[PDB]
């Protein structure tokens, strides 16, 4: 991954 | 004792690349005893690196999904992952194991890490909660309310008395740990996408998506130094205390680079190039000038960068 996009 | 050392700038420089992720890293962190950096992906694995010459120690995988965060136990023995599967892991280090899977959460488990004592850890979630975890069963044991969209960050302070969550409904909150009752809640509201207490314990370190970071006295509610210059309206990018010796601030960038700055002075002493892709986590060794840098997809890879300052 959410983080990543 | 005579003299004071005061550098005006560090002098970071690039001296290893960690390749190995097959997908966007997304966190990098330090043991707290030094030894190891852990690293979190969007390729569903964890890796360890040896945290002074780079040497890859060892892959730990089992999550079903992409990993968002890591974190470390005070004797650097557990890991704990946050995972787009809506889980938590609990990871035994040396055995490369999952020891327990924490479930509860109904979406993204964005952000995590543990208490100082080790005994609980914390977490927080798309699905706008932030949850408290007993790591010797694995059980949830409190669920806070604790925001209206999904929850970027959340830290223990030095005892582990403190929460602090970051959310993107743009608010701070501080929360009683013992009670799971909020203390506080700092407040235009662009999303917060990072917040961590200070090293003394006595401010929060807050990031929000308008290319922004702010040292807080929160028990004060005051604003005491601002730091910009860098680009950050994406993504949630990790921001560190450097403490080991000047005194900076350090941060990913979405321009490819890190930042460093004077924590008093609020100045960019130094800028670190060589990433290919946004600097979505930075960390900083616990004893030695030592910062761990990792990027996205264009990039996948971490750089450690030494100073002598």
């Amino acid at each position: 991954x959410x983080r990543a996009x | 004792t005579q003299s004071k050392p005061t550098p005006v700038k560090p002098n970071y420089a690039l001296k290893f690349t960690l390749a190995g992720h097959t997908k966007a890293v997304s966190s990098v962190k330090f043991s707290p005893n030094g030894e190891w950096l852990a690293s979190s992906s969007a390729d569903k694995l964890i890796k360890i690196w040896g945290a002074y010459d780079g040497k890859f120690e060892k892959t730990i995988s089992g999550h079903k999904l992409g990993i968002s965060d890591v974190a470390w136990s005070s004797d650097s023995n557990l890991l704990v992952s946050a995972s787009d599967d809506k889980t938590l892991k609990i990871w035994d280090v040396s055995s490369g194991k999952c020891l327990k899977t924490l479930k509860g959460h109904s979406n993204y488990v964005f952000c995590c890490n543990f208490n100082p004592q080790s005994n609980l850890i914390v977490s927080g979630s798309f699905d706008e909660s932030v949850r408290i975890w007993d790591v010797k069963t694995g059980k949830c044991l409190k669920t806070l309310p604790a925001h209206s969209d999904p929850v970027s960050a959340v830290h223990f302070n030095r005892d582990g008395s403190l929460i602090v969550s970051s959310s993107y409904d743009g608010l701070c909150r501080i929360w009683d740990t013992a009670s799971g009752q909020c203390l506080k809640t700092l407040i235009d509201n662009p999303p917060v996408s990072f917040v961590k207490f200070s090293p003394n314990g006595k401010y929060i370190l807050a990031a929000t998506l308008d290319n922004t970071l702010k040292l807080w006295d929160y028990s004060k509610g005051k604003c005491l130094k601002t730091y910009t210059g860098h680009k950050n309206e994406k993504y949630c990018i990790f921001a560190n205390f450097s403490v080991t010796g000047g005194k900076w601030i350090v941060s990913g960038s979405e321009d490819n680079l890190v930042y460093i700055w004077n924590l008093q002075t609020k100045e960019i002493v130094q800028k670190l190039q060589g990433h290919t892709d946004v600097v979505i986590s930075t960390a900083c060794h616990p004893t030695e000038n030592i910062i761990a840098s990792a990027a996205l997809e264009n990039d996948k890879t971490i750089k450690l960068w030494k100073s002598d300052c």
